[PDB]
């Protein structure tokens, strides 16, 4: 659904790093925590949360700030069928649960964007 | 018993409050009963006495060098010509296990040699120690000061019962790291055992939040 | 709100000048640095209080529970940071306060709790004995719901000796206990959650594997 | 809170300098210029979207109305304005973009809804056969009930010729979609307020009457 991976159709190869921003549309009396954990390639996705924290993760609190952003190191692609793909895992585990007063709602939302970064490049323009 | 007259005004030295003036006088720590096996071994203990363990306990780590006098006498007052032997017995040392023992004669344990129609003995003990301070309470899992031994000295048994309290002074103290004082009664001498069955509340109590 | 990062892990808690130092002494010297986030525990009307022991919070998470598992000696400074989350018709207080040396009486598991950390049964007497009003002598902070959410202290190494064992003696231990109850009206959340991050301050080991 | 006058026009809104221009070029030149302040939209919880067609929206309305009825050509930017009015116990986001040569496809009133505008039926693909997660490629601006009630952009003039007629061609169109739909509880106002304040800058006409 990004114009990243639309554009990524187009060609054979690709490396760079990302970035993907989350934002929470609840109301404003409502917080709570959450852990935004990133596994590197090659590992395995966390059981838990006290092996998701001990990886590379933030702790956004929805209280203070509405919107977080974790960065993808590097990922890589070389297209063949097969693809020879070196990928990470993001998981968002509750460190806390949902704090919220009287009169406010419950349930709340959360929108995920994503993006390139200055040195994320492709090459070898292919046709889908 | 409240008496409103007779106001101070003027402001007292702090010296009162130093915390070698806290513990400065020499207390009983022990009294020693030896009626007519012959010896007795006393290791010693500050923590034997309800007062001056709950003094001790407001601090964690306390460090302090010792001066102890025995005063010695019979079960009522009477002083005979008694030739009497103190052997202080350092940490990691053996203790006499009977009254002829090989270890009364151990050149390394330090032996004091009193008449008891003489002045009272005063030995002092120092820092004795192998971590930097004393401290009453380890988290961990496993303060030795040392052991007095005090027999009469001969080959044969005395006609004399002999009674004698020691009293301690504690000298050159530092403390450090302050921490909340007993309000609870103590149960054993080694760990901060409480009654949990009945809770003594820290306040006595009155009729209403208003009623001065 | 500033955004804090130590090493691959990242908190984000307000600029605040109102941390407290334990004595007035720093953590010196004579990639275990990070903030270690640990599980969080959920205040009710009826609680008693919790604590954890230090360092034995920390033996068996991440490098440092390797670390320890494997050298012989150990000696470093905290970094302790205990927050909650709650509304604005919520109401309570907690005290977050360090006790180094803290033994523990019978009326092991209780001793050594880990990570999860135990329950005090007795918090008017601490579980050892020694009340609660007079627990302020030692580095405390408050946290009252009405005012502020977060409570930070920085505690240095204290020890009789330069260097010990990680595995056996505990150095000290951090109790939070609700002195004024938790309180609300029906249809709030009824479990306020309660955060502790710790970061190791200068640590040293010297014993080899 | 500032106080804005433009003409015998005045609203105030709170000084903030999170604008948007719209592909960072500022409209220049190659009575008419003061706030229009279109009529209000109900947001409520099934609402699906809202869209409205430049200069189609002011050819009806004073005399930016009048004087593209007589004038031939036509240039113009615009400074649009979308505010929302709700309370800090409901929640939602909306996403305010505009979109130049918006041509919106049968699955004409529809196609030049005039001031009040026309809703969306299939939010997903924007009526036009294209999706909504990547709308943000245009000129965005999120409103977010949580944090702010506000949103501006900037849109110079987008067209192939440096003149056009004004009472055919639609320059651009402003799309405000609920991406995020609006919740409250029960007895709060049901229905959230969106206002379109309008203000054109650097307004030309080329043609006699």
């Amino acid at each position: 659904s990004t114009i990243l991976g639309q554009l990524c159709r187009y060609y054979t190869q690709w490396s760079g790093s990302l970035e993907v921003t989350f934002m929470f549309a609840g109301s404003f009396m409502a917080t709570g925590k959450m852990l935004i954990a990133y596994t590197p390639p090659g590992g395995n996705v966390p059981a838990d949360r006290i092996t998701a924290m001990l990886g590379t993760h933030v702790i956004w609190d929805f209280g203070l700030q509405s919107s977080v952003t974790l960065v993808v190191p590097w990922i890589s692609n070389t297209h063949y069928y097969f693809d020879y793909y070196t990928t990470g895992i993001i998981t968002i585990w509750y460190q806390t649960n949902y704090v919220v007063p009287i009169g406010a709602p419950t349930t709340a939302y959360i929108v995920a964007l994503a993006a390139a970064q200055d040195n994320f490049t492709m090459k070898l323009c292919k046709d889908t | 018993n409240l008496i409103e007259t007779r106001c101070v005004l003027n402001h007292h030295s702090t010296q009162e409050t130093a915390i070698g003036n806290f513990f400065s006088r020499a207390g009983l720590v022990s009294i020693i009963t030896m009626p007519t096996d012959g010896y007795v071994n006393w290791d010693i203990d500050l923590m034997g006495y309800a007062q001056l363990r709950r003094k001790c306990e407001l601090f964690t780590y306390m460090r302090f060098d010792a001066e102890f006098t025995f005063v010695v006498a019979k079960p009522n007052g009477v002083l005979v010509p008694q030739l009497l032997q103190y052997m202080y017995v350092p940490p990691g040392a053996p203790k006499p296990t009977s009254r002829d023992s090989f270890a009364w004669q151990t050149a390394t344990n330090p032996s004091v040699f009193v008449k008891m129609t003489d002045p009272p003995a005063q030995v002092s003990v120092p820092f004795m120690s192998p971590a930097s301070a004393y401290q009453w309470f380890y988290d961990g899992y496993p303060n030795m000061m040392g052991t007095f031994s005090i027999r009469t000295v001969g080959t044969e048994k005395s006609p004399h019962s002999i009674t004698l309290r020691v009293y301690m002074r504690i000298k050159h103290v530092r403390a450090w790291i302050p921490r909340p004082l007993r309000n609870q009664p103590y149960l054993f001498k080694t760990n901060p055992n409480y009654k949990g069955n009945d809770i003594k509340c820290t306040s006595t109590s009155r009729d209403k939040i208003t009623t001065l | 709100v500033a955004q804090l990062t130590i090493g691959n892990s990242t908190i984000t808690t307000q600029e605040a000048a109102n941390i407290v130092i334990a004595y007035g002494e720093w953590p010196e010297y004579c990639s275990v640095n990070r903030f270690f986030t640990l599980d969080t525990k959920s205040w009710a009307k009826d609680s008693k209080g919790w604590y954890w022991k230090f360092p034995d919070v920390l033996t068996e998470v991440g490098v440092f529970g390797q670390n320890a598992q494997f050298h012989y000696l150990y000696r470093s400074g905290f970094c302790v940071h205990v927050q909650c989350n709650a509304s604005k018709f919520h109401q309570g207080a907690l005290l977050v306060a360090v006790l180094p040396e803290y033994v523990l009486g019978t009326i092991y598991a209780t001793t050594q709790p880990g990570q999860v950390g135990a329950v005090l049964t007795h918090p008017y007497v601490l579980d050892a004995g020694i009340p609660l009003s007079q627990l302020t002598v030692c580095p405390h902070q408050w946290i009252n719901l009405r005012t502020n959410n977060c409570a930070t202290i920085i505690v240095p190494y204290m020890n009789t000796v330069p260097f010990d064992s990680a595995l056996n003696h505990c150095n000290f231990g951090l109790l939070v206990i609700p002195v004024v109850p938790l309180d609300f009206n029906a249809g709030a959340t009824s479990e306020i959650p309660i955060t502790v991050t710790i970061a190791p301050m200068c640590a040293e080991f010297a014993g080899l594997r």
